[PDB]
C-alpha cells in the first residue's frame, strides 16, 4: 500500500520561502508522478505541478512559474515543494498526490488521476506572533448561551462543553481572521430554560500553541 | 488552458434520490483524461473516477462516470448519508491540469426559520476594553440568510464578521454567528444594539435587541 | 503530455 505523510503545519512571514516535504511509502517512488495541490480556505482545488523523479522532469502550472520548485530525493523517497515570495493568498492547505495505477498490487499502469493523497499541509502567510486567547461568556422554552474564544493565534483551538458530556445542539463556528491577524471562535449550545438554575454548563478550551486551557463557567 | 465548469455549484437532494452532476470542458479533453474527486470536510480529496468512466477498486458501485470530449457526468444512483460531501472533476489531458470550482451536494430538508438571540458583551471583556455583541442565527434551513447589525437604528458596515456551521449530520441546519466589535469607550455611546435577520422562513425581518446596561 | 510520460516508462520497462 502506498503511503504519503507531509511535514507539519508552518506559519511563514510575507515575503518568505516555504518547503513542504512529503515521504512516501510502497509502490515504486521514482517511476510514478508526484503532484502537489492546494486549497486556500472554503475554496477549491488547485493543481501546482508535479514532478516524475527518474528523469528529474518537473511540470509547473503557468501561474506558479518562476516562483516554485518541485523536486524528489530517491534516497529518502521524499518530495518537495518549495513556494517563494509568500503573500497572504497563499495561505492554504498543500497537497502531495501520487497517481494511481491499475490491476492488483501497486506496481502496475499508472492511470494519471490522483489516488494517493498526503494528509496536507496547512501553510499560514502571517505577521502574527503566538498568542493565548481569552475565554468570554456568552451568557443565557429554549434558552441559548456560549463562549468566546477571541485573539489567538496559530489556529487551531477546539472546545468541548462539560468535558464532552454534553454534545446535542452544540454548534462550533469556524474561526475569523480578525484586521489584527489574530483568529476568534465561538461555540455555542441550546438547553431548556428550565435547566439553567439546576445545571451547570462549563466550555472547555484548549489551545496547544499556547498551552491555554480554561474550563468557563457560564452563567445567566 | 482547459476550463472546466460545474454548474451549479450546489445541489440539494433528499437521501436516497439520484444525483448526477454535470462538468463542462471548455475544449475537448484529450483521451477522456477526466477525473472525479470527493471530499467531506477537514479530509483529504478521494478518487472515485478516472478516465471518464473508470472506477478503482473500493470505491462503491453506486458512483459512475461518463461523456466524451467536452461533456461529462458524475451519476450517484443513491445517495447515502456519507455521500453528501463535496464533488471536483479535473481534466489531464493537457500538460496543464485544472480542476472544475466543486459542486457541494448537500441535505434537503423542509424551512427552518433561524432562531435568533443576541449576546451583550461580558463584563470581563468590557475590563479589558474591548466590546463583542454577538448574534447567534440558529438551526435555520436553507442556507442563505442575512444578517445586519443597527446600533441606534443607525446601519453598520465594516465592523463584523460572521462564519457557518457545516450543515448539522443530525438535522440537517446550518448555524451562524456574527459579531460586532468596538472599543469600550465607543460601546459606551451608544444604547440600542440590535441584529436583523433575514431568511426565506421569515415572512418579514426578525430583530433581537438589548439596551446596553439593562 | 508530461501525464502520459510514466505510462511509456512503465511500457519500456515490461518489453
Ligand atoms: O523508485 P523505486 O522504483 O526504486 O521504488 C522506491 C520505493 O518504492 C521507495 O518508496
Ligand atoms: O525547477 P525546474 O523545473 O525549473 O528545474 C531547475 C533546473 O533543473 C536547473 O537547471
Ligand atoms: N530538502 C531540500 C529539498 C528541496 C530544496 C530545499 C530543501
Ligand atoms: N461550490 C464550491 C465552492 C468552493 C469549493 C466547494 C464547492
Ligand atoms: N529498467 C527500467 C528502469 C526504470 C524505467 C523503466 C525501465
Amino acid at each position: 500500500q502506498v503511503q504519503l505523510v507531509q511535514s507539519g503545519a508552518e506559519v511563514k512571514r510575507p515575503g518568505s520561502s516555504v518547503t513542504v516535504s512529503c515521504k512516501a511509502s510502497g509502490g515504486s517512488f521514482s517511476t510514478y508522478a508526484l503532484s502537489w495541490v492546494r486549497q486556500a480556505p472554503g475554496r477549491g482545488l488547485e493543481w501546482m505541478g508535479g514532478v516524475i523523479p527518474l528523469l528529474t522532469i518537473t511540470n509547473y502550472a503557468p501561474r506558479f512559474q518562476g516562483r516554485i520548485t518541485i523536486t524528489a530525493d530517491r534516497s529518502t523517497s521524499t518530495a518537495y515543494l518549495e513556494l517563494n515570495s509568500l503573500r497572504p493568498e497563499d495561505t492554504a492547505v498543500y497537497y502531495c498526490a501520487r497517481e494511481g495505477t491499475t490491476g492488483w498490487g501497486w506496481l502496475g499502469k499508472p492511470i494519471g488521476a490522483f489516488a494517493h493523497w498526503g494528509q496536507g499541509t496547512l501553510v499560514t502567510v502571517s505577521s502574527a506572533s503566538t498568542k493565548g486567547p481569552s475565554v468570554f461568556p456568552l451568557a443565557p422554552g429554549t434558552a441559548a448561551l456560549g463562549c468566546l474564544v477571541k485573539d489567538y493565534f496559530p489556529e487551531p483551538v477546539t472546545v468541548s462543553w462539560n468535558s464532552g458530556a454534553l454534545t446535542s445542539g452544540v454548534h462550533t463556528f469556524p474561526a475569523v481572521l480578525q484586521s489584527s491577524g489574530l483568529y476568534s471562535l465561538s461555540s455555542v449550545v441550546t438547553v431548556p430554560s428550565s435547566s439553567l438554575g439546576t445545571q451547570t454548563y462549563i466550555c472547555n478550551v484548549n489551545h496547544k500553541p499556547s498551552n491555554t486551557k480554561v474550563d468557563k463557567k457560564v452563567e445567566p | 488552458e482547459i476550463v472546466l465548469t460545474q454548474s451549479p455549484g450546489t445541489q440539494s437532494l433528499s437521501p436516497g434520490e439520484r444525483a448526477t452532476l454535470s462538468c463542462r470542458a471548455s475544449q475537448s479533453v484529450g483521451n477522456n483524461k477526466l477525473a472525479w474527486y470527493q471530499q467531506r470536510p477537514g479530509q483529504a480529496p478521494r478518487l472515485l473516477i478516472y478516465g471518464a468512466s473508470s472506477r478503482p477498486s473500493g470505491v462503491a458501485d453506486r458512483f459512475s462516470g461518463s461523456g466524451s470530449g467536452t461533456d461529462f457526468t458524475l451519476t450517484i444512483s443513491r445517495l447515502e448519508p456519507e455521500d453528501f460531501a463535496v464533488y471536483y472533476c479535473q481534466q489531464y489531458g493537457q500538460s496543464l491540469s485544472t480542476f472544475g470550482q466543486g459542486t457541494k451536494v448537500e441535505v434537503k430538508r423542509t424551512v427552518a426559520a433561524p432562531s435568533v438571540f443576541i449576546f451583550p458583551p461580558s463584563d470581563e471583556q468590557l475590563k479589558s476594553g474591548t466590546a463583542s455583541v454577538v448574534c447567534l442565527l440558529n438551526n435555520f434551513y436553507p442556507r442563505e440568510a442575512k444578517v445586519q447589525w443597527k446600533v441606534d437604528n443607525a446601519l453598520q458596515s465594516g465592523n463584523s464578521q460572521e462564519s457557518v456551521t457545516e450543515q448539522d449530520s443530525k438535522d440537517s441546519t446550518y448555524s451562524l454567528s456574527s459579531t460586532l466589535t468596538l472599543s469600550k469607550a465607543d460601546y459606551e455611546k451608544h444604547k440600542v444594539y440590535a441584529c436583523e435577520v433575514t431568511h426565506q422562513g421569515l415572512s418579514s425581518p426578525v430583530t433581537k435587541s438589548f439596551n446596553r446596561g439593562e | 503530455n508530461w501525464f502520459d510520460i510514466t505510462n511509456w516508462l512503465w511500457y519500456i520497462k515490461k518489453k
